[PDB]
């Protein structure tokens, strides 16, 4: 019951600051988008009204 | 003087072939035709 029972809030708390200005640092490339095609089509039995 | 007997097929074998083709769902393209005039004044 003193200080030695927060080590793992303190922890906690430690990691979630640092992933969050090691974001606010890093300098973001704007990717460019490729794959864009109309390859989704769908298939099935045709019909073929019968007379 | 000589024959060649003939094997016969299943009854699904001809249901399938009959189901193939020939049929009048898809249309095409088409224009028409000119006929022979030779006008003269």
């Amino acid at each position: 019951m003193a200080s030695t029972t927060r080590l793992v809030n303190d922890r906690k708390q430690l990691e979630q600051q640092v992933k969050d200005d090691a974001r606010i640092l890093a300098d973001a490339r704007g990717l460019n988008i490729t794959t864009v095609a109309n390859d989704s089509a769908t298939g099935g039995q045709a019909i073929r009204n019968v007379g | 003087l000589d024959n060649v007997i003939k094997q016969i097929e299943a009854l699904s074998v001809i249901v399938n072939r009959s189901e193939k083709a020939d049929d009048a769902q898809i249309l095409g393209p088409n224009t028409y035709k000119q006929l022979l005039e030779h006008l003269f004044s």
